[PDB]
Order: structure tokens, then C-alpha cells, then sequence
């Protein structure tokens, strides 16, 4: 019933630059969101619930943002090792939805 | 803290007798009310009179010791109740309890004395 | 209890109220006025049950609905008193009230009534098996060819239980009485039926000649006509007849001739008719009412 | 607060004026009468319900108000007739140790219906796994405790109320104001006063047979003309004092 | 903190709000519709115009 | 001014069951009540005080019950430790009462 | 639709003053249709925390 896009597929920046990943929904989901990451040969850990609270152990580097309809994902400062791949979860109604996480976005830090 | 009570002997029928309560590791402490009680060899639970260790003690008695007992403290730890005119019926065992609220009356009794036998006989 | 099948089984007849069943609605005092009041009375000409008592056994349970009059044509005083209630068991609360040969005796109580209650010197009660839960008891005088009449009206308004009461000597006469109240009862239980307790005599059981009659009240507007003594002596129904009506809206008696605008008429309607526009499908309110997460 | 004593008040005369030594700093803010003139008054039947509550849950006790008290514990019918009475208490029902004895709902299936008592103590149900007699989780004793806390203000200091229901009826008085019984005068402008029923006129012997169960008398303007004093049960007619115009 | 009174539980809110008015009927009531009894007294409901 | 009773006299079942005790008043104490319990040749030890709460170093299996007029003592498991005699308070007004106490219930446990 | 505590639920009506009627929710004074709010313990606790 809801679906959701994930945008832009690629990014790459400096080091010292700052990446946002754009996550918009179909309908309103308001507050429940979750941003994945997964490393490559890994299984993915939580970053982001609720949509703006940070996960634990998890550095002060990533900013949720939006509520509703669109989400943004802000990273302040990239130290080459948050080169990856990242999802956003609807999580608030999944009775009859094909797949409850969007695309896949991955990061390129260069370096 | 403990509560031993005193003054238990055989006594004479149409006689008097002064039990006294003391305690032991406190003192009578205003907020607290020292209170009596006794008990029939066979029968339940009865109450006698009832003193509030207060600045005025609001000293309270039951219908059926309406002026044949008399409660009193004469210290900062012993309170003493006497009674004239024993009959055959008044032989039980005294419980001397202390109280847990100053209402002006007996209250839950939280602390009770080992309690002593007084008898009357010929 | 006492099972009992000897009653002839027959249908009730039927009988004229006439002009019976007039009450003082209130405590004031007042002569030499025509009075207006609205109440729950007894219509004019209606139908009130006959019961007969003689091998006639007439007890049965008889709803109460508003309020009841109660009349009966007595020779040696067979009716006792009555049962009140809902039920008349131990599931909910009952009244009783009964007449023995010392005073009255009135009792509301959680009593287990007997199937066929009646009451057989009188040196028999049986009425009940058991009445734990008692509420209220209330001690008095007693209340009491044919020659007796006795006439009560029962009233159940506000938690308060009314009776009015009238004896005298004497199918219904042709006649005006008024209806002196009697006791107020602060009981204020639920009343929907009621039943009757009579004296079976002894020789088997034989049962004495004694009839009564039951009739319901009705909320209507009536004209009542005090004399100089402050007695109600006569009474005007105001939706019985044109003529009757014509007599209420002048606030008198005697309608002189002529023609007099008494009301208005209207067509009641009698169907209920609704149109409305050509949709069936259901709004999702399930979906917003039962849905899994609601947002913050 | 819970459960309330419940007294009945009949046969007796009722005094106002007592009520000050007894009950110090007390505010008898209440409905369907005004509280000035209480004393000339009757009152057929008269409840008085007690109990104790807190400083700030003192509004709770009047028609129309919601709250934990008012729903759980008392309730107030909205057409309430009669006077509350509430003082604080904190010198008679408070306790250095703690005052751990009087008890309050905090969980109920629904509100109360006015002027009604709930002493069960059955466990609350609050989630959906049967408690089984269990006050684990999800599964509450229905019954709190106050803890009073005189150090804050007085919002929490134990304030006891007394409230009062009336019916306000003029004939069959049982309950009346501390007023005497002055002898009657006949044939004078006098302002008399019969079971709360005030009114001036002259008062005189009358020959009007009163039924033994009537009271007053109507004229056909509905006001009274003949009343019956409470003693000597005697009759009397009510004629207002001489008038006219002046040329 | 369901501990403490109900005033510290969650409560479900939903708020409707509606337009009353009688023509351009787009949500009504679930009363069913009547057969067209003309010519007698009968109490009529045109989109909630009684 | 208020007078008290207590019903039945005497109780007994086996080990595995429920004792019931009632206390019923002549006037309503609300909630003011106390459970005593009295071992022979020992002062009572307080047991229920306000009707519901549990004493200091007693175990739960002794249960309070009730409000107003009506007091019910209910032992889920007895362990033949809890043969003795019981009793209870009006704590609410001793102005003019003749005993505070009930009279005397004691409960056999048939090992 | 949304999710408030017990104690805030009077703060939905017109006219009311409050955190909630400020700063999350503000309804016209002249507001038309109806308000439902029914407690939902069961559904929106949790032991861990909400
Ligand atoms: C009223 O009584 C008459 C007999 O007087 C009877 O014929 C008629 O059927 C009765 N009406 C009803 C509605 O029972
Ligand atoms: C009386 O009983 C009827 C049905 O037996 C019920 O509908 C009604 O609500 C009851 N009234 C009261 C005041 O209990
Ligand atoms: C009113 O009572 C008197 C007795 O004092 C009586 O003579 C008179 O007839 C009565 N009035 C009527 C209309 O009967
Ligand atoms: C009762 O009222 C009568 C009226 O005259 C009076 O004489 C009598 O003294 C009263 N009784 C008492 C006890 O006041």
C-alpha cells in the first residue's frame, strides 16, 4: 500500500565534504523510519530510528531530518570508512506492501 | 526494643494490685501511644485503658472498666495501671502494647510485651 | 408452597369504568374552584377487567405499566393484599403488602414467591419461601349482597410508591368518589407486574363470594370541581368528547349555546420516507480507526 | 475517600453556627441554596457524607467536574442539591512517619454513577494476559495510597470534606435552621415565617376544613391564602396588611 | 508511565471533521434508503432535510 | 458505639486448602481494620493493617479483603504453621466500645 | 489521527490553551465535526519503554 523511493543512487564526494540521501513515501508514514547500513560481505545495523534518534555506538556524524513524507539522511564528515550502502524502512504499515525498504544507495568516498 | 511488664502475683478477691510496664532500649516518646490490654485464660483478645504518652495524654477506658481501672505514667519510661475490688473473673494474662498513631486511641498494636499471669484466688 | 389447579379456567370479562378513579394530585387546599390539572388518570368509559371469586380462582399476574386502580366489591373481606415486583423471585427486589387480622404489614424484601400465593380464623401464610435481603418495613393500622367497596389507586413515580385509598358501603356503581391519599413509600424499586393474595376459607378450601376489578392509568389532562368544603365533587375528562372539550376549553360546566372554537385538527403522517444519494460503498474508517500505528 | 461513610440526619435541629470551632479554615462554597440564609429554613431529609483528600483535589467534589476523585471515587449528581464543607487537616491527619492509611482508586472499569461506593478489590486488568491474582506488570492494585508531603504547599496536605445533601421541601420538616418558635400574634401586620415559608399579612382564626393529610391553601392566583402552623396544629388564613392609593 | 493514573497513558485521537450541508451530498448517514410513497402524509428525508 | 463479630468459630481443612475468615461491624469503619494473629503461649504478632496491606516479615499467603462493614481473611496455603487464633480491630472509634477486639476464630490444620 | 497522553486529551477542543494546542495541534475556534479518543494501554505500551 505504501511504497517508498530511494534518491540519488550514487554519491561521491571529498573527504571533507557532506553527503544527503533523499527517502520520500508514497503517503504519509509521519515518524517511523529507520536508515540501514550495510557493509559489503556484511549483514546491516541499525543508524537511525524514529527517524531522528542515533542508534547505539553509533559516532555523531549522521543527522536525520524531515518527518512525513520526505526524509533526508545528512553526513557531516566522512572518514573514508562510511563508504557504503544505505536504506530507509517505512516500518509503519506493511499489511499488504511488496518491500518495506527502498532501493539501494551506495556511497563513494574518494580518498 | 522490648516491653517486659511487671507486678503479677496470686492476689486476694476485693483486693488492689499496680502492674507496671516498662521499656527497655527506648523511652516514651510523644508521637507514640502506650496502651493495655488483657487476656482471659480461654477467651479471646479484651481491652482495658488506653494512655497517650504525649504533652496531654488523652487517656481513654472501656465500657466495662469504666472507673474500676485507672491508667497512669510516672516516668519517662514506666506507665502503670492499678485496679481495686479484683473478682473472681478478673484473673488473666496483661499484654502491655504500644500503638504506631497518636489518634487518641488504641491503633494498630505494632509492639506487644511477653505479657504477665495475674490470678485471683482464696 | 402449594401447588393449586382448582381455578376454572375462563377469560376475563370486561366492564365500564364510568366515572371512577378520581384522585387529589396534590397537598393544597382549595374551595369553590375549578381546577385545571394534568396527571395520570384514569379515562372515562374505559375498559377495566372483571375477576370473579367464588369453584372460581382468579390470581393471576397482571402488568403494571404506568399505574394501576384497583377497586373490589367486598363482603367479608376475602382480598388480603398484593405483591408488587418484576420478577417475584430472588433474582430481583419485590413489595408486599398484606392485611392480617392485626394491622398491615409492609415489607420490601428479596422474597422467593410461591407459584400460586394466597393465604388460608386465619392461621396459614403461604406467600413465600425465603426473603433474605429486607430493605424496608413500614407498620400501621389496617387499612380495612355486597355491600363494601374498596378502591386503591397504585402509582410508581420518581422512587416513590403512592396509594390512595376509599371505602364505600354499598358490576361498578353508578357514582363520583375521590380518592384520599394514603401513605407515600420512599421504596423507588423497579415495578412492572403485580398480583393479588385472597383468603381461601376451610371447611377442602372453599372460597367466598368477592370480585375486583383492575384498570391502568393514563397521562391526560383533567377538570376538577372543588365545593365550598374543599371536596372534589365533580370532574370533566378534556379529551374524551367534542362536548367534554368544548366544557374545558371555557373553564366551566355548563356549555351555554351556541358554537365554540374548541381546537384544531391535523393528518398525522404515518409512514417515514428517506432519499438518500446513490452510494453504498463503506468509508474506510476501519483503516483509520484500526489501523496497526497511529502517527505521533 | 473510596469508601465513604454515609450518615442520615432526621428529628434534630440543625445549627450553622457551631460549625466555625469545629471545623477551623473551612469554606462552604456550595449549590442550590444560598448559603446567607440557611438558618431560616427546612430541610425534609439530610445525608452528610466524609471523607479525606488532598489539597488540590478539593475542586473535584462539585456537579460536573471530572477528574480521578470524581470518577473513580465520588461522584456528584449534576442536579446536586446541598452543601460541601471542606478544612485542611493537616494538623490532626498527618504523620511524621507517614500517613500510609488512607486509601484512594486509581484504576476502575468506568465511572461512577453518582452516590455510589465501590469496596472491591479486585486486581486491575490493564493489559491483555490475565493477572490470575498476579501485580506483576500490566497488572495493578486498583487501590493507592496517599502520600502526603506537608513540606510542599498546601496542594498536598490532607484536607477533610463533608458534603451535605438537601431536598429543600416545606411541609413534612423533619430538619430545620436554629431559629426559636415565637408565639403567634392575630389581627397584626406581621412578616411570619412557617417552615421556611416567609410572608407578610395579618394572620386570623379560620373556619376552612383542612383534610387531615393538607398543609396549604391556594387562592386562584396559585399563592397561599390558609396555612397550617407546625404546633397546636391549628388553621389559619394569610390576608396581606391594608394598601390603597393616595389622592 | 501506565503505573502512575491514566492521565500518564497513551490515548488514540482522531479528530473528524465535517461540513453540514444539504445538496451536493458526497458522505451520509448508514440509514437505508425508502421506496417513493407519494400522495399521503408521509415524513420525509431529502439529505438530511427532515 | 460500634460492636464487631467474628464468624465461624472454628475452621478446618487440610493442608492443600483455603481458610476464609469474616469480621463484620455493627457500623461502618471503612477502611480502619487489623488482622491479629495469636499463637498459645505467645502476644498476638499484627498480621493485616488497613484491611489490606501485609505486616513487616510476613509471608503472602494471607490476603485481606473487603471494605466498610464486611472483612474477609483469606489464607490461600496453610503449612500447619498457621494452626492459632486470629482476630480483628476496629481502630476507627474506641470512645465508648467495650472491646476493640473481636472474638476469638481459631483454625486446625489436619496434617 | 495521533497518539497523546492521558492528561492532554482536554487540550483538544477549540479555544484551549496548552503545549499540545500550540505547538502540535491547534483547532478553529469555530470548529465543525466531532473528536474520539479511547484509551489504548494495550496497543501503545511497551515494558521496555514507548
Ligand atoms: C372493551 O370491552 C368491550 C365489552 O364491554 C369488549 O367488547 C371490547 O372488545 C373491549 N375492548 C378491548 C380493546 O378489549
Ligand atoms: C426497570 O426494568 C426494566 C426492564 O426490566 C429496565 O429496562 C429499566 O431500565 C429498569 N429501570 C431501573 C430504574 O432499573
Ligand atoms: C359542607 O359542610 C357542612 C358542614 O359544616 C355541610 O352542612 C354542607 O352541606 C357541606 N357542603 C356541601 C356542598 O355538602
Ligand atoms: C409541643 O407543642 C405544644 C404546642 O402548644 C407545646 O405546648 C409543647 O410544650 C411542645 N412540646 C415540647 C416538648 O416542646
Amino acid at each position: 500500500d505504501i511504497v517508498m523511493t530511494q534518491t540519488p543512487a550514487s554519491v561521491s564526494e571529498p573527504v571533507g565534504g557532506t553527503v544527503t540521501i533523499k527517502c520520500q513515501a508514497s503517503e504519509s508514514i509521519s515518524n517511523w523510519l529507520a536508515w540501514y547500513q550495510q557493509k559489503p560481505g556484511q549483514p546491516p545495523k541499525l543508524l537511525i530510528y524514529a527517524a531522528f534518534t542515533l542508534a547505539s555506538g553509533v559516532p555523531s556524524r549522521f543527522k536525520g531530518s524531515g518527518s512525513g513524507t520526505q526524509f533526508t539522511l545528512t553526513i557531516n564528515g566522512v572518514e573514508c570508512a562510511d563508504a557504503a550502502t544505505y536504506y530507509c524502512q517505512q516500518t509503519y504499515s506493511s499489511r499488504d506492501v511488496d518491500n518495506v525498504f527502498g532501493g539501494g544507495t551506495e556511497v563513494v568516498v574518494k580518498g | 526494643q522490648s516491653l517486659e511488664e511487671s507486678g503479677g502475683d496470686l492476689v486476694k478477691p476485693g483486693a488492689s494490685l499496680t502492674l507496671t510496664c516498662t521499656a527497655s532500649g527506648f523511652s516514651f516518646s510523644s508521637g507514640y501511644d502506650m496502651c493495655w490490654v488483657r487476656q482471659a485464660p480461654g477467651k479471646g483478645l479484651e481491652w482495658i485503658a488506653c494512655i497517650g504518652t504525649g504533652s496531654s495524654g488523652n487517656i481513654y477506658y472501656a465500657s466495662w472498666a469504666k472507673g474500676r481501672f485507672t491508667i497512669s505514667k510516672t516516668s519517662s519510661t514506666t506507665v502503670t495501671l492499678q485496679m481495686t475490688s479484683l473478682t473472681a473473673a478478673d484473673t488473666a494474662t496483661y499484654f502491655c502494647a504500644r500503638d504506631d498513631a497518636d489518634y487518641a486511641g488504641p491503633d494498630y498494636f505494632n509492639l506487644w510485651g511477653p505479657g504477665t499471669l495475674v490470678t485471683v484466688s482464696s | 408452597c402449594v401447588n393449586l389447579t382448582t381455578r376454572t379456567q375462563l377469560p376475563p370479562a370486561y366492564t365500564n369504568s364510568f366515572t371512577r378513579g378520581v384522585y387529589y394530585p396534590d397537598k393544597v387546599f382549595r374551595s369553590s374552584v375549578l381546577h385545571s390539572t394534568q396527571d395520570l388518570f384514569l379515562p372515562f368509559f374505559s375498559n377495566v377487567t372483571w375477576f370473579h371469586v367464588i369453584k372460581r380462582f382468579d390470581n393471576p399476574v397482571l402488568p403494571f405499566n404506568d399505574g394501576v386502580y384497583f377497586a373490589s366489591i367486598e363482603k367479608s373481606n376475602i382480598i388480603r393484599g398484593w405483591i408488587f415486583g418484576t420478577t417475584l423471585d430472588s433474582k430481583t427486589q419485590s413489595l408486599l403488602i398484606v392485611n392480617n387480622a392485626t394491622n398491615v404489614v409492609i415489607k420490601v424484601c428479596e422474597f422467593q414467591f410461591c407459584n400460586d400465593p394466597f393465604l388460608d380464623m386465619e392461621s396459614e401464610f403461604r406467600v413465600y419461601s425465603s426473603a433474605n435481603n429486607c430493605t424496608f418495613e413500614y407498620v400501621s393500622q389496617p387499612f380495612l349482597n355486597f355491600k363494601n367497596l374498596r378502591e386503591f389507586v397504585f402509582k410508581n413515580i420518581d422512587g416513590y410508591f403512592k396509594i390512595y385509598s376509599k371505602h364505600t358501603p354499598i358490576d361498578l356503581p353508578q357514582g363520583f368518589s375521590a380518592l384520599e391519599p394514603l401513605v407515600d413509600l420512599p421504596i423507588g424499586i423497579n415495578i412492572t407486574r403485580f398480583q393479588t393474595l385472597l383468603a381461601l376459607h376451610r371447611s377442602g378450601w372453599t372460597a367466598g363470594a368477592a370480585a375486583y376489578y383492575v384498570g391502568y392509568l393514563q397521562p391526560r389532562t383533567f377538570l376538577l370541581k372543588y365545593n365550598e368544603n374543599g371536596t372534589i365533587t365533580d370532574a370533566v375528562d378534556c379529551a374524551l368528547d367534542p362536548l367534554s372539550e368544548t366544557k374545558c376549553t371555557l373553564k366551566s360546566f355548563t356549555v351555554e349555546k351556541g358554537i365554540y372554537q374548541t381546537s384544531n385538527f391535523r393528518v398525522q403522517p404515518t409512514e417515514s420516507i428517506v432519499r438518500f444519494p446513490n452510494i453504498t460503498n463503506l468509508c474506510p474508517f476501519d483503516e483509520v480507526f484500526n489501523a496497526t500505528r497511529f502517527a505521533s | 475517600v473510596y469508601a465513604w461513610n454515609r450518615k442520615r440526619i432526621s428529628n434534630c435541629v440543625a445549627d450553622y453556627s457551631v460549625l466555625y470551632n469545629l471545623a477551623p479554615f473551612f469554606t462552604f462554597k456550595c449549590y442550590g441554596v444560598s448559603p446567607t440564609k440557611l438558618n431560616d429554613l427546612c430541610f425534609t431529609n439530610v445525608y452528610a457524607d466524609s471523607f479525606v483528600i488532598r489539597g488540590d483535589e478539593v475542586r473535584q467534589i462539585a456537579p460536573g467536574q471530572t477528574g480521578n476523585i470524581a470518577d473513580y471515587n465520588y461522584k456528584l449528581p449534576d442536579d446536586f442539591t446541598g452543601c460541601v464543607i471542606a478544612w485542611n487537616s493537616n494538623k490532626l491527619d498527618s504523620k511524621v512517619s507517614g500517613n500510609y492509611n488512607y486509601l484512594y482508586r486509581l484504576f476502575r472499569k468506568s465511572n461512577l454513577k453518582p452516590f455510589e461506593r465501590d469496596i472491591s478489590t479486585e486486581i486491575y486488568q490493564a493489559g491483555n494476559k490475565p493477572c490470575n491474582g498476579v501485580a506483576g506488570f500490566n497488572c495493578y492494585f486498583p487501590l493507592r495510597s496517599y502520600s502526603f508531603r506537608p513540606t510542599y504547599g498546601v496542594g498536598h496536605q490532607p484536607y477533610r470534606v463533608v458534603v451535605l445533601s438537601f431536598e429543600l421541601l416545606h411541609a413534612p420538616a423533619t430538619v430545620c435552621g436554629p431559629k426559636k418558635s415565637t408565639n403567634l400574634v392575630k389581627n397584626k401586620c406581621v412578616n411570619f415565617n412557617f417552615n421556611g415559608l416567609k410572608g407578610t399579612g395579618v394572620l386570623t382564626e379560620s373556619n376552612k376544613k383542612f383534610l387531615p393529610f393538607q398543609q396549604f391553601g391556594r387562592d386562584i392566583a396559585d399563592t397561599t391564602d390558609a396555612v397550617r402552623d407546625p404546633q397546636t396544629l391549628e388553621i389559619l388564613d394569610i390576608t396581606p396588611c391594608s394598601f390603597g392609593g393616595v389622592s
